[PDB]
Formats: C-alpha cells, sequence, structure tokens
C-alpha cells in the first residue's frame, strides 16, 4: 500500500515537526519551551489526522490541544517559574542511562511487533467518510458507543470534583478583601500610611534601592522584604 | 431505533445515577444534612445495585448472557458475580468511609475516624486545617467520587469493548488517584501517595490504551467478540495481536500489582487513608481482574500459546518477589500491600490455567480474598497512636492481642486467610486457583506458589508473634471503636472469611455457574 | 445536498486556486487598512472629531502611511527576552489569523476564465471548527509575545490574554452548536445555504448573542480589551515590541476582527445573501454582488466593534471571565438543551409545545440574567465600625 | 488533498509574508545600540537588578487556577455536541434523549462547581 | 509513502513519552508527556481506522482525547495540592514512601 506523494510529503515534513515537538517537551530545560513543543507537537498530530481523513478529529485536536496546552503553560507559570531552566541532571544514581535504554529497548521492539501490516490491504476510508466524516463519527458514538459517550460524563464529573476537593480552597483560607483590609484597626493608613517609597538615588532609582534616613542609613520599610537587600 | 437493555444495565445505572444525585447534594443541599444524605444516598444506593444484581443474576439463569448496549457491555454469568462481590465490597467500604469521629464535647466530629481531612486544599497543619478541623467540617465530595469509582469498577468487569474498558478504567482511576491524597493523619505522605498512583496509573493507562490501538489494528474490532474470531480465523495481522496484547497486559498488570508493576501498592497503600486503601485493595483488584479474565478467556484465547509463558514469568515473580519483599517488611500497612501482590500473583496462576475451573477459582478467589483484604485494613484502621495516628509500625503492635483479644483474634483470623491456612477462605481460595493451575498444565506455578506461601507464611504469623506472644510495651496503641458501621464491617468481613472457609460450597456453586463467558 | 459541495470545491486549477488565495489576502489587507483607517474617522465621529483628515486625500493614506512608518522604524529586540519566541509570536499571531479566512464564503459560485469557482478560497466539512482552531492557535501568538519579552507588563498581557480564552472559547465552541443543528452541517457553504429560508440571527439570537460577546472577547477589542489595556499594562503584551512586530500584532488583531465578523455573517446574518431591500431585486444573489452583501454585514459587524469601542469602558478580565462562565456558558448550554427538545417536538408534530417551551425558556433566561446583572450584583452593602483614629459625627 | 491546498497556499503566503514582515522589521529602519534601550520597559524606572532576578516574580499565581482546570474538562467535553448538531435529524429521538442526559450531567457537575464557589476567585 | 509510517511515528512519540516520564522530574512536564502517550495511542487508532476503512479507531481516539485531558485535570489538582503544601512541583520530592 502507498499513499499519495503530497500526502507522503505532508507526513514527512509535519511528522518531523511532531517528533522534534516531542523531543523538545522531553528535553526543553525551559518548561515553557515543553509546553509551546507539546503545542506543536498536538498541532502537527492534528495535521496528520486531517491528512489522515479524520479532518473533524483534526480539527477538535487544533482546538481541545491548544486550550489544554494554553492552560499547562498557565500551571508552569504558577508552580514551576516563568523562565526557570531546570538542570535536567540526573537525581536518581544511574537512573538516565537505564531510562534511555528501557525507552529505547521498548520502541525498537513496538516497532518490531508492528512490522509490516498495511501490506496486508489498506481500505481507503472514502467509504466510511461518504456521507460526512462527522455523520459518521455521530452515528457511531451514539448508536455503538453511547454507553461510552455517557461515562465520559462521569470523567467530567470526577475532574471537577478532583478540583474542588483538592485545589478549591474553602472560607478558612480565603484573601481578604480590600474592603476588610481597608478597616483592620485602621487597615495600612497608621500603619506606616502607605510604606515609604524606595530611595531614589543618581544611578539608581529602581525599587530594590533602600532610602535613607535622616542618620545616613538604609530605611528597612522603604524596600519590600521580598526584595534581597541590594542596589 | 438503537435497544437499550436498562434492566441488565441496572446496578451500573443505579451506580452511576446515585454519584451523580451525590454530587447533586454536594451542589444544593446545606452543609449540616450534607453527610446524612450522602451516606443515606450511597449505602442504600449500592444495596439497590446489590439488588439488582440478583435480579439480573436471575434473569441470567436462562440466556447465558447477553450484550446491552449494542455491544460494549455484556453482563454474563462472570460478569454478574463480578459486579455482586463489588458491590458488597463497595458497600463495606462506604461504610468504612463514613465512620466519624468517635466522640467529642464538641458536636464538630468530622469524618475523620474515616481518615479524611477536614479541607484537603488546605495546606498540611496549616492554621486553616485546624480550623476546619474544630468546625467539624468535612468534604463529603468522598462519596459521589468513592460512588464514582464503584461505578466505572463495575463496569470494568462486564465491558465487552476494547474503548467501553478503557473508559472504565480511567472513570475508576481517576478517583481513585483523587481519593489516596484525602487523609486525615499524615498528610504528607497521602499526598505523595495520590501523586504516585495517577503518575503511574495515568502511565499505564497510557499502555492500555496503546495496547487496544494495536488489537483494533490486528483485528479491526474493538468488540472482545470480534477480535476472538478474528485472532481464531487469523484474519488479523497475529503481531499486531500479540503487541497489542503484550501492552493491555501491562495496563492491567499494574492495576492488579504484578512484580514489573507492583512498586506504586505498598506506597499507595502505606499513604493513602486506610479506609479508602481497603475499598481499593479490595475492589480494584477484583474489578481489575475481571476485565483480565474478560480478555484471555474471551478476548485471545486463541493465542494462549503466546501469552501463556509470559504471564508465567509474571506469576512468579508475583508470587516470589512479592512475598519475599514482605519478608523483612516492619510495617503492617506495607506488609499487607505486599500480601497484595503476592494475592495478585495467586490469581494470576488460576487465570494463567485457562480452563472454565480458572474462572471459577478466580471468581472465588477474588471474592474471598477481597473480604479478608478489606477486613484486614479495616482493623488496621482502628490501631491509634496516642497522638491518633495510625500505628503501623509493627513493632508496636507488640501485644496488642493480649490487649484486645477479640480485634486480635479477628485479625489473626485474616492474617491465616491471607497465609492460605485450612479452615480459611484463604485456604479454599488459593487451592481452588492452585488447582485449576494444575489441571491447565501449570502444575510448576502450583509449586512455586506452594514454596512463596510457605515464605509468606513467616511474614504473616510474625505479626501474630508480636500481638499475642509478645508483652504489651509501655506506649503501646489503643483502639479506636470508633462507631457502629466500623464494627459492622470488621464483623461482617471476619464473619465472610470463616464462614467461606468451612464451609465454601456455598458461593463455590456460585462460582461454579459462572465459569463460563459469552463468547 | 452534501456540503462542500464535491461539484463546485476541489475542482480550482493550481492557477485559479492561487489567485483565489492571492486576491483573498490582498483582500485582507486592504479590509485591514480600511478597519485602520475607518475607526480613527467613526471614532472622530462619534466623538465630534474629524480622526485622520491631512495624510493624503481626506487621510485615505493614514493606515498606510503608518504601516510603512512601522516598517521604516528600528526592529528593536530587547535584552531578556527569549528571543526565538520573541520574534517568532508576531508569525504565529499572523498566520494563523489570515489561515482561518480560508473557509470565510464570500459569495456563491461565480464564472471566471471558463471556470465555475465559488467565490471564496475552499470550504470543508468541518470549516467553522476549523476556523475556530486557527483562532485558537492565533492566542499563542498574544501569550507568548507577552511572556517572551521578559517584563512585568507583558507577562500580565500574556496572563490576560489566557484568560481571556479561558472565558470566550467555550462561548463560542457553544454558539456553533445552535447553528450546526439547524444547518445540519458543519461547512461554511452548507450553512449560508441553510440560511437560504431566514437568516439564523432570527431564528438563533441568543446563540447569535453568546457568540458576538464571545468574539469581542476574542479579538482583544472593547470592552474586554483586557490583553492590552493601555489604561492598566501600559501596552500589555505587545509592550517591548516596535515596528513590525507590533504593526502585526495589530494586523493580526484586525483580521481577526475581520474573520470573526465574516463567520458571523456566515453563520447569522444569511452570509453573503442579499438583504430584505435589494433581495427582491433579480440577480442581486448572483454574480458578484454577494461580494458586496457579504462586505456591507461584515463591515456593520465592524461598527459595531467601534461603536462599543467609542462607548464602553473595558471590563477587569476577572469580570469578563465571570460573564463569560456565569453568563454566556450556562445561557448557550440551556439554549443548545432548549433548541434540540424544540426541533425535536416540532419534527415530532408537538409544534404548541415547542413554542410554549420556547417562550417560557427565553422568559426565564432574560428574568434570571435579570437577577444575576442587579441580585447577585447587589447594589447594597453595610455600615462600618469606627476605629482608634477619632471620627467625625455622620449625619 | 483537494479543499485543503488552498488552505496551504494561503498559509505559505501568510508564512512568507509574516516572515518577511519581521526580516523587514529587524533590516529596515535604523538600528543603534543602546543599553538602556534595550532593557525591560518599567515606566521608565530603572529595570530591577536582573543579577537578583530570581528572587521575585519567579512563579506567578494565577487566582483562577480552578476555572483553568475546569476549562480543560467542559472544553473537551461539549465538543461532543458537534458531531451531535450536525447528525442531529439522522439521528432521531433517542440520540437527542442520550445527549440531553448528557447534558444535564455537565449541568450538574457545573452547578456543583458554581454553588460551591467554584467559578468566584476571578 | 508506505501507510505504516504513520504506526511507526506514533511508536515514537509514544517511546518518547514515556521516556520523558522516566527522564523530567516537574510534574507538568510528565503531564506533558502523559498527553504525548495518548496522542500517539490516538494516531495509531486513527492510522488503523483507516486501513479498515471504518471510522471507530477515530471514535476510540476522540475518547482518548477525552480521558488525556480529565486525567491531566485531575493531575492537576494533585500537584497544587502537593505545591501548596510542599511549594515544589518535583515528583522527586514525594519521596517519603519507600523500602
Amino acid at each position: 500500500a502507498r499513499t499519495s506523494t503530497s500526502e507522503a510529503v505532508v507526513f514527512w515534513v509535519v511528522g518531523t515537526v511532531a517528533l522534534v515537538g516531542a523531543i523538545g517537551v522531553v528535553a526543553a530545560r525551559k518548561a515553557v519551551y515543553s509546553a509551546v513543543f507539546l503545542a506543536c507537537t498536538m498541532i502537527s498530530l492534528a495535521v496528520l489526522y486531517i491528512a489522515q481523513d479524520a479532518p473533524f478529529l483534526g480539527v477538535v485536536q487544533i482546538v481541545v490541544y491548544t486550550g489544554a496546552v494554553m492552560m499547562l503553560f498557565l500551571f508552569v507559570l504558577m508552580l514551576i517559574g516563568v523562565d526557570l531552566t531546570e538542570s535536567l541532571v540526573e537525581t536518581i544514581k544511574g537512573h538516565r542511562i537505564a531510562a534511555l535504554i528501557a525507552g529505547a529497548g521498548f520502541g525498537i521492539l513496538v516497532i518490531a511487533g508492528i512490522g509490516n501490516v498495511s501490506v496486508a490491504g489498506f481500505s481507503g476510508l472514502a467509504a466510511a467518510n461518504s456521507g460526512g466524516n462527522v455523520e459518521g463519527l455521530a452515528a457511531l458514538i451514539f448508536t455503538r458507543y453511547l454507553w461510552a459517550f455517557e461515562l465520559t460524563s462521569a470523567l467530567l464529573i470526577t475532574a471537577a470534583l478532583g478540583a474542588m476537593v483538592l485545589a478549591h480552597r474553602e472560607r478558612f483560607e480565603r484573601r481578604k478583601t480590600q474592603r476588610e483590609l481597608a478597616i483592620e484597626r485602621f487597615q495600612t493608613g497608621g500603619h506606616p500610611t502607605p510604606l515609604p517609597n524606595p530611595g531614589v538615588y543618581a544611578r539608581h532609582n529602581s525599587v530594590d534601592v533602600p532610602a535613607r534616613l535622616p542618620d545616613g542609613s538604609e530605611s528597612p520599610l522603604s524596600v519590600s522584604t521580598i526584595l534581597p537587600h541590594r542596589t | 431505533t438503537p435497544s437499550i437493555e436498562y434492566g441488565l444495565l441496572s446496578p451500573m445505572l443505579i451506580v452511576f445515577g446515585v454519584a451523580i444525585a451525590g454530587v447533586l447534594i454536594e451542589a444544593l443541599a446545606p452543609r449540616q444534612s450534607r453527610y446524612p444524605l450522602q451516606v443515606t444516598l450511597a449505602l442504600g444506593g449500592l444495596i439497590a445495585t446489590v439488588v439488582a444484581v440478583v435480579f439480573v443474576a436471575r434473569g441470567l439463569s436462562g440466556t447465558p448472557g447477553r450484550p446491552a448496549v449494542l455491544g460494549a457491555v455484556v453482563l454474563d454469568a462472570p460478569a454478574v458475580f463480578l459486579q455482586g462481590t463489588i458491590a458488597l465490597v463497595g458497600i463495606l467500604g462506604i461504610m468504612l468511609i463514613a465512620e466519624r469521629q468517635k466522640a467529642t464535647v464538641s458536636a464538630g466530629e468530622a469524618r475523620g475516624l474515616e481518615d479524611f481531612t477536614p479541607q484537603a486544599s488546605a495546606v498540611a497543619g496549616s492554621v486553616a486545617e485546624q480550623l476546619a478541623t474544630k468546625t467539624g467540617v468535612m468534604q463529603t465530595e468522598v462519596f459521589p467520587l468513592t460512588m464514582f469509582a464503584i461505578g466505572g469498577m463495575l463496569l470494568f468487569p462486564a465491558a465487552d469493548d476494547l474503548l467501553t474498558m478503557f473508559v472504565a478504567l480511567e472513570v475508576l482511576s481517576l478517583p481513585l488517584y483523587l481519593l489516596c491524597g484525602l487523609a486525615r493523619r499524615r498528610r504528607l505522605l497521602s499526598q505523595e501517595a495520590a501523586l504516585k498512583y495517577f503518575l503511574l496509573g495515568a502511565f499505564s493507562s497510557a499502555f492500555f490504551i496503546y495496547g487496544a490501538a494495536m488489537l483494533y489494528g490486528s483485528a479491526g474490532t474493538l468488540d472482545l467478540s470480534g477480535i476472538a474470531e478474528s485472532v481464531a480465523a487469523g484474519s488479523g495481522n497475529t503481531s499486531l495481536a500479540l503487541l497489542g496484547v503484550a501492552l493491555l497486559l501491562v495496563g492491567v498488570l499494574f492495576k492488579v500489582g504484578a512484580v514489573p508493576f507492583h512498586s506504586w501498592i505498598p506506597d499507595v497503600y502505606q499513604g493513602a487513608p486506610t479506609s479508602i486503601t481497603a475499598f481499593m485493595a479490595a475492589a480494584t483488584k477484583i474489578a481489575a481482574f475481571g476485565a483480565m479474565l474478560r480478555i484471555f478467556y474471551v478476548a485471545v484465547p486463541a493465542l494462549r500459546d503466546d501469552w501463556r509463558p509470559v504471564l508465567w514469568a509474571i506469576a512468579i515473580l508475583t508470587m516470589v518477589v512479592g512475598t519475599v519483599t514482605a519478608v523483612t517488611q516492619t510495617d503492617v500497612k506495607r506488609m499487607l500491600a505486599y500480601s497484595a501482590v503476592a494475592h495478585s500473583g495467586f490469581i494470576l496462576t488460576g487465570v494463567i490455567a485457562a480452563n472454565p475451573a480458572g474462572v471459577s477459582s478466580t471468581l472465588f478467589y477474588l471474592f474471598a480474598y477481597g473480604f479478608s483484604t478489606l477486613g484486614a485494613f479495616a482493623v488496621v484502621g482502628l490501631i491509634r497512636n496516642a497522638a491518633g495516628d495510625e500505628e503501623t509500625s509493627m513493632a508496636q503492635w507488640a501485644g496488642l492481642g493480649r490487649r484486645y483479644p477479640i480485634v486480635g483474634v479477628v485479625f489473626s483470623l485474616f492474617l491465616l486467610a491471607f497465609a492460605g491456612i485450612p479452615l480459611t477462605s484463604g485456604f479454599v481460595s488459593k487451592f481452588a486457583v492452585f488447582k485449576a493451575a494444575g489441571e491447565g498444565g501449570a502444575i510448576p506455578l502450583v509449586i512455586i506458589g506452594v514454596i512463596a506461601s510457605a515464605v509468606a507464611a513467616y511474614f504473616y504469623v510474625r505479626v501474630i508473634v508480636l500481638m499475642f506472644f509478645t508483652e504489651p510495651p509501655d506506649d503501646a496503641p489503643e483502639l479506636v471503636v470508633p462507631s457502629g458501621l466500623s464494627t459492622a464491617v470488621v464483623t461482617v468481613t471476619a464473619a465472610v472469611t470463616f464462614a467461606l472457609g468451612a464451609l465454601p460450597q456455598p458461593l463455590l456453586d456460585l462460582a461454579n455457574s459462572a465459569e463460563t463467558f459469552l463468547h | 445536498m452534501t456540503h462542500p459541495d464535491p461539484t463546485l470545491f476541489g475542482h480550482d486549477p493550481w492557477w485559479l486556486m492561487l489567485a483565489k488565495a492571492v486576491a483573498i489576502f490582498v483582500f485582507l489587507l486592504l479590509t485591514v487598512l480600511s478597519a485602520i483607517l475607518i475607526e480613527r474617522k467613526l471614532l472622530g465621529r462619534m466623538q465630534m472629531r474629524f480622526g485622520p483628515n491631512r495624510v493624503g486625500p481626506a487621510g485615505l493614506l493614514q493606515s498606510l502611511a503608518d504601516g510603512i512608518k512601522l516598517a521604516l522604524k528600528e526592529g528593536l529586540v530587547p535584552a531578556g527576552v527569549d528571543k526565538p519566541i520573541y520574534l517568532l509570536a508576531p508569525v504565529i499571531s499572523v498566520i494563523p489569523a489570515f489561515v482561518a479566512f480560508s473557509v470565510i464564503p464570500l459569495g456563491g459560485a461565480v464564472s471566471v476564465f471558463g471556470h465555475r469557482t465559488p467565490l471564496q478560497l475552499t470550504d470543508l466539512p468541518v470549516a467553522v471548527l476549523f476556523i475556530l482552531a486557527a483562532t485558537s492557535i492565533g492566542v499563542y501568538g498574544i501569550v507568548l509575545a507577552g511572556w517572551a519579552s521578559g517584563s512585568t507588563y507583558p507577562l500580565l498581557g500574556g496572563l490576560r490574554s489566557s484568560a481571556q480564552v479561558v472565558s470566550y472559547e467555550i462561548a463560542m465552541g457553544l454558539s456553533f452548536v445552535a447553528v450546526f443543528l439547524y444547518a445540519g452541517t458543519m461547512s461554511t457553504s452548507g450553512i449560508v445555504a441553510a440560511q437560504d429560508r431566514t437568516w439564523f440571527v432570527f431564528l438563533l439570537l441568543p446563540s447569535f448573542l453568546v457568540y458576538v460577546v464571545s468574539m469581542v472577547g476574542e479579538t482583544n477589542r472593547a470592552p474586554f480589551d483586557l490583553p492590552e489595556a493601555e489604561g492598566e499594562l501600559v501596552g500589555g503584551f505587545h509592550t517591548e515590541y516596535s515596528s513590525l512586530k507590533f504593526a502585526m500584532f495589530m494586523l493580526a488583531e484586525y483580521v481577526n476582527m475581520t474573520t470573526v465578523s465574516a463567520l458571523a455573517t456566515t453563520m447569522f446574518l444569511g452570509g453573503w445573501h442579499a438583504p430584505f431591500p435589494f433581495n427582491l431585486i433579480d440577480g442581486a444573489n448572483s454574480g458578484w454582488w454577494p461580494l458586496l452583501w457579504f462586505t456591507a454585514k461584515v463591515w456593520t459587524f465592524m461598527f459595531l466593534y467601534f461603536w462599543l469601542r467609542a462607548t464602553l469602558p473595558r471590563l477587569r478580565y476577572d469580570q469578563f471571565m465571570a460573564l463569560g462562565w456565569k453568563v454566556l456558558i450556562p445561557v448557550s448550554l440551556l439554549w443548545i438543551m432548549v433548541v434540540a427538545i424544540t426541533r425535536s417536538l416540532r419534527q415530532h408534530g408537538e409544534g404548541t409545545w415547542a413554542a410554549w417551551l420556547l417562550t417560557a425558556a427565553v422568559v426565564v433566561v432574560v428574568a434570571l440574567i435579570w437577577g444575576l446583572a442587579t441580585s447577585l450584583r447587589r447594589r447594597t452593602v453595610q455600615p462600618p465600625p469606627p476605629q482608634s483614629t477619632g471620627a467625625y459625627p455622620v449625619p | 488533498m483537494a479543499l485543503y491546498t488552498p488552505i496551504l497556499i494561503l498559509g505559505a503566503i501568510a508564512a512568507v509574508f509574516a516572515v518577511v514582515s519581521v526580516g523587514i522589521a529587524l533590516v529596515i529602519g535604523p538600528r543603534r545600540f543602546n543599553r538602556s534601550k534595550l532593557e525591560a520597559y518599567e515606566c521608565g524606572i530603572d529595570p530591577l537588578p536582573p543579577v537578583a532576578a530570581g528572587l521575585t516574580g519567579q512563579r506567578i499565581p494565577i487566582r483562577y487556577y480552578l476555572i483553568a482546570m475546569l476549562f480543560i474538562v467542559f472544553d473537551i467535553e461539549i465538543v461532543f455536541l458537534y458531531p451531535w448538531a450536525v447528525a442531529f435529524d439522522s439521528l432521531g429521538l433517542f440520540a437527542v434523549i442520550e445527549m440531553l442526559l448528557f447534558m444535564l450531567t455537565v449541568f450538574v457537575a457545573y452547578a456543583y462547581v458554581w454553588r460551591r464557589g467554584g467559578l468566584n476567585w476571578d | 509513502m508506505n501507510p505504516d509510517n504513520y504506526l511507526y511515528l506514533s511508536a515514537l512519540l509514544f517511546t518518547i513519552g514515556a521516556a520523558g516520564v522516566l527522564l523530567r522530574r516537574n510534574a507538568i512536564v510528565m503531564f506533558m508527556c502523559v498527553e504525548l502517550m495518548l496522542n500517539a495511542a490516538n494516531l495509531a487508532f486513527v492510522n488503523f481506522s483507516r486501513m479498515h476503512g471504518q471510522l471507530d479507531g477515530q471514535v476510540v481516539a476522540f475518547f482518548t482525547m477525552v480521558v488525556a485531558a480529565c486525567e491531566v485535570v485531575v493531575g492537576l489538582a494533585i500537584i497544587m495540592a502537593i505545591f501548596r503544601t510542599r511549594r515544589s512541583a518535583s515528583v522527586d520530592d514525594a519521596n517519603l514512601l519507600k523500602h
């Protein structure tokens, strides 16, 4: 079985992009780079689906995985870091070599098991897509697989319940409102009103710089405690 | 229009509807009334499920099973047997889950005797967690999630298509991933357990779906019956079929805990809530082995000569590594988890039998062992350190039986059932599986499992030694009731574990009647 | 019958389809320039100004002048930026913007150089969802432009863009559902054909409104405008960008505006079909007139964009997300069920029940949305107690 | 490949135009190296010492992370409607009831999220 | 081009995804790798559906997409909890349960 030459070129370029994206996801020292590579891989796979007579599947891939990878990027910023460069140095002794060997062996064995399959006949999907690909998918989903379709609702409910139970902080940890924070005794107010501004010196006016007290010493309140005292 | 057999789906439909109703209770019910409703909604629901099962079972006294949803679900005798077992185990597990704090001056008992932190999102030991504990708040979302687990688990044996069975695997896995991280005490360990279980389960499920893809490619069909027809007729590729069988076997073996995939079970069982750990160790094993039985006795019997050896290498390992590792263990929960690995190996020996005796023996083994495991973990949940944390350290159990002879005797009964001593359901169970294996030409597995059981008897017996033959330490732990539900669970479980040992022919006739799948 | 029509699509010779692609690209370019200029001028009129009046005859060259100026201006590459992604983000924003327009029906079949071809670059079985996919890819341009800039304000702009997506994308997805129900196809040509009897704006008004709100959100336009938010984030994501990179961000914004306006025209305003005052004319829906009608409707949507920008302040992105998830998503999800039940009932002859259910559902929705806007967002508040500092006696 | 090669041609035109536009930005117009020009924009103030960058702003919390998670599941779930919608006429009443049940389940999840404050932070 | 290439690509992607789960400590990167694995399975399903001239494989790929989304959300919730308690998203940090 041989596909169209144009389809062959599409596969080669797009699958090269997808493979590079997967390799980047695995190897990108920056987490945001890994998310971008994941987006590239998902879009490449969507294009391949489109090439394989699965238009709806490819387009849905693009949409949903665009959204999902954007959320993953948000969580990378929230939990890992904006531009944190991971070391990727093997922390478990000998684990890197063993993992590489195991992955290579598994991939080799999987490919060997696959062998040549399309040689045994490759039916054109045009017969099934006749009458609309989305219509055929709908006929299958809501007749042959309606049970799995319904259970996907249970999957969604479990996901929502997990997110609420594990991630939704309750009343006891609700951040104080500006209204609430504006009344404490006298909120900021009486307490160093607005805290003193960071010092403004010639050659130095960043927020890191500390203001100068009359005695010439740096004012501790002038610079936020989170910053490392410098500049 | 597609004919839908609501009667056949009745237990599954009841469980899922009850889960959805519990979510509705979480949504629009007042806090003070959420727990009374949920448990009332949950237990009753499961009871209904059990009733449904027997009705379906009676309905199955005629046709040898029948598909329900145009394939994709088949309720035959093995399916209904496993569904009833899972329903009973779920009833017991939910009764364990619903246990609240024994008693306190404040009315803020917060479903804590069941190890569930009042606010999972709250940081461990933070002022928010302390305030939530004081106020007596409880995250009743546990009951919906648990039901969903049971839902998916009830489906997993009955799934007659690769897609449906994958969906069931995910549906039962996600709620368990979440539940592993809700422990009231030792929250760090519970969260680590949840993360490990999620990572390894997602990894295994990726393998499972890839294997399903390979089988679909080889056979061009997702129904197990269709795959069997294709492989038997030789129409398939016969290399993709084997590769898919291997990859799908990876997922199911992870779910049951074979040695190449066991490592998650010790950590997860140690870290997860004791009630959740018990319900998991029983019912998830039951469901996973039901699916494995369906795969091997329905989907791909024809390739027995191809996958029979692989399972051997696993079963042997599962019996050896599972047991030998438990020998040196010093933690009761961890020791029981390794025991669960070993008993997964013992089940796999019966599955390897590839004969109807194998199916019957596996079904009985799963029933009896699920009950024994649930009871053992429920008992473990009651041994409380002075600080209130479960005194899982085995050394601290010294003289526990002497202080609490009734609970000690019950736990010794469970331990001997696991060891497979006669007059306990465990021995009848092991004998069934090993007899099935022997009839199947796998008597070397009978010998190896015999040696493995001899080894495992040591670490099952050391617990009894500490419990009875040793004088209690100065800081020995103390029992916490904590309520009628937990005592009822323990007593029912012990009674079943003893009756199925003394008088096993009941439920063994049932297992025999369910030795045939709807091929 | 089957859309896209096989006898009309896929038969274009290489030269003809290349010519149509070039024509569509040039049309988008001219429409972006026209939008830039016509906005400025209409905003001026709405503010009783003139807008650009001097650069070229009647200020017609103002937009092209600005584009060339951005070309002639220094191309900055700030230190501390993620140079690869920083340079790619404009391209990631632009390319999908243009690609999405490929499946927009500008007109019906027309004969050019002896070939009968549709007056649109192409059509797909999933054309509408393809437009959605392309627009979704486009937002990564904004997000990565904000992130890669390596500065606080661009980073906040990118985060606001991600929140934008979370707010509006599900709303658009659900809004498409009623259109698909009534048209029975996701191809844009099929939807236009289905709108032949009556435009879906009348039949699917709730879906139309939800989609309108959600596309105004999608294009990062006022009153949402969150990723840029000049008054809050200086330049938002496109801070640290200059010259044609900033120009391409703005070009992507305007091309997305055109794409969503054209898609609204396709689904709800009967696509290129002639409006009622001209619908009676023979041949109005034939020849090249459909191009005129489609342009007119797209530009009415552009006028709506400019009107919203002139009139409304910009929301807080948390408020926009609350709108999207507490109003848009619920409303669209309920409307899908209502439409499905109504269509099923009328298909089964229960027309009276269908009409009653539709009217009752819309009444209930407009009551509950009003409650949310006024009751949940209560116009009442509590008093305050005194503290250490002595306080005067209140009236 | 038909029905797509026009999309490919338009995408090629757009990609060429965009990359050429970036190149024009870089190579057209004056270029003048200036340390102050290249450093980050901070409303005119000197940028915080990048040497000490790894102490603040390393991680940016999002107050709508819960909505962000729910977005993934809801977006992947609603896509079931499109094949249902397009084939609505061909399917019949049973499929309408199936989808109504599915949407009611989605509504239960959504209502649980909403009424328990899952949509409040941002 | 022989269609089997599509399968080989999947075998690579899945393999790569597996390797990622073994090599990357970040939990988010692990979720990305799991998504890679599931989408490799989807690619295999699509190729097989094309080979067999039926859409069942595409439906399975869609359901796998749903499963991947739900699993990612659950993992995200778990990692949020672990991060709030531990201030880190490294899987290697969750190492208490051992031996």
